[PDB]
């Protein structure tokens, strides 16, 4: 489970996230398979602690861990060409149709759910952070602001004076930086919402509420963006999507966390219309 | 743009929405103004007059801007724990206008006149 960095081929990139840099290697035969390496890109005691979060976690729609690349460390893991929603969506428009999409949201539902068993919160789960293995698989990753709640409490209360994707967050969140179970639902409930706009860029979450907000700027955005859910406002229904897929969505975006539906039922909500 | 800090408290949250309460009742509150809108609306104006807006930097909530003798500028109105406090200031406040009226008797003379809508 240890590479060498000797042996790494360093082809190519792969995607650039708010924290760190995915690139695509290989380890003068060039028998080594493809795998994406995951750096810090300026920290380093935050890598470590995904690293244990992905070596604990064993589930099919999750990507798998692979090793690690002493020096700092990098992280390595198994390589999905299709890459992100966010990019095999935008250029498969017309292959992937509601059943195909509706097939993803399952998938997302029962990794996000065996995620939850173990405590674990994702506080990232977007379309840019679930990866595509192929048209009928989509795989779970970026596992940076994960946080683990504890066995005896209802949620974790974050202090780590980071930035946090704030258009995917509920209020809980938002106010308070607390994290339920339900918070990963309200997230899921956006993610559907770009799954089914196929990414578009026009139509996501943080245009769309920039729409609703106003003119604003700072850190004041989060203050108007809380008030704006305290007034009801929710994304809209996207184009193409039938009143029963939506229902769902709305039950994802509950302001109060204990009036959302859980992974379980969405799971047995998708299921129902397929 | 993408992303922001949370609100570490619903006491933090409790103190800029009653501080944007606050300044929504004052008339020198000009809310997501730029810095270099701010300060063409300044320049023209006598020494002294000054501004309150929200800042355009992630991590900060509102920003002050001023004419002095050299022309318009801004000042952070940095923010931790409920307290409010100046960039180059050491004294901190637990309301907003409370940390206004102070410098308005401050030997600086830096405010004096605001400039309202
Ligand atoms: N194993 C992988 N296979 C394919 N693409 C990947 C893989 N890991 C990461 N990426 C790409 O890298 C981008 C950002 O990766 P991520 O680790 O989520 O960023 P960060 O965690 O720094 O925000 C994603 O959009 C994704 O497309
Ligand atoms: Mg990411
Ligand atoms: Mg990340």
């Amino acid at each position: 489970a240890h590479f060498e960095k000797r042996f790494l081929k360093r082809i190519r990139d792969l995607g650039e996230g708010h924290f760190g840099k995915v690139e695509l290697c290989r380890y003068g035969d060039n028998t080594g398979e493809q795998v994406a390496v995951k750096s810090l890109k300026p920290h380093i005691a935050d890598l470590k602690k995904e690293i244990e979060i992905l070596r604990n976690l064993y589930h099919e729609n999750i990507v798998k861990y692979k090793g690690i690349c002493t020096e700092g460390i990098k992280l390595i893991m198994e390589f999905l060409p299709s890459g992100s929603l966010k990019e095999y969506l935008p250029k498969n428009k017309n292959k992937i149709n509601l059943k195909q999409q509706l097939k993803y949201a399952v998938q997302i539902c029962k990794g996000m759910d065996y995620l939850g068993s173990r405590q674990y919160v994702h506080r990232d789960l977007a379309a840019r952070n679930v990866l595509v293995e192929s048209e009928h698989q989509v795989k779970i990753g970026d596992f940076g602001l994960t946080k683990a709640i504890e066995t005896d409490k209802e949620y974790y209360t974050v202090k780590d004076d980071r930035d946090s994707p704030v258009f995917w967050y509920a209020p809980e969140c938002l106010m308070q930086s607390k994290f339920y179970i339900a918070s990963d639902v309200w997230s899921f409930g956006v993610t559907l919402h770009e799954l089914l706009t196929y990414c578009d860029s026009d139509s996501s979450p943080m245009a769309l509420f920039l729409k609703m907000i106003g003119p604003t700027h700072g850190q004041m955005t989060v203050t108007r963006l809380v008030n704006t859910l305290k007034e009801g406002k929710r994304l809209p229904c996207p184009p193409n999507c039938p009143d029963e897929v939506y229902q769902l969505m709305r039950k994802c975006w509950e302001f109060q966390p204990s009036n959302r539906t859980s992974f379980q039922n969405l799971i047995e909500g998708f299921e129902a219309l397929l | 743009s993408t992303h922001f800090r949370t609100f570490r408290s619903q006491a933090d949250f409790s103190s800029i929405t009653r501080a944007s309460s606050l300044l929504d009742a004052c008339g020198f509150y000009w809310g997501p103004l730029t810095v270099s809108a701010a300060h063409e609306k300044l320049k023209s104006e006598p020494e002294g007059t000054f501004l309150i807006r929200d800042s355009t930097q992630k991590n900060c909530f509102f920003a002050i801007s001023v004419k002095t003798a050299t022309g318009p500028t801004s000042i952070r109105i940095n923010f931790q724990t409920g307290r409010f406090s100046l960039d180059g200031s050491k004294e901190t406040f637990d309301c907003l206008f409370k940390l206004l009226e102070h410098y308005l008797s401050s030997p600086r003379k830096v405010l004096v006149t605001p400039l309202r809508k």
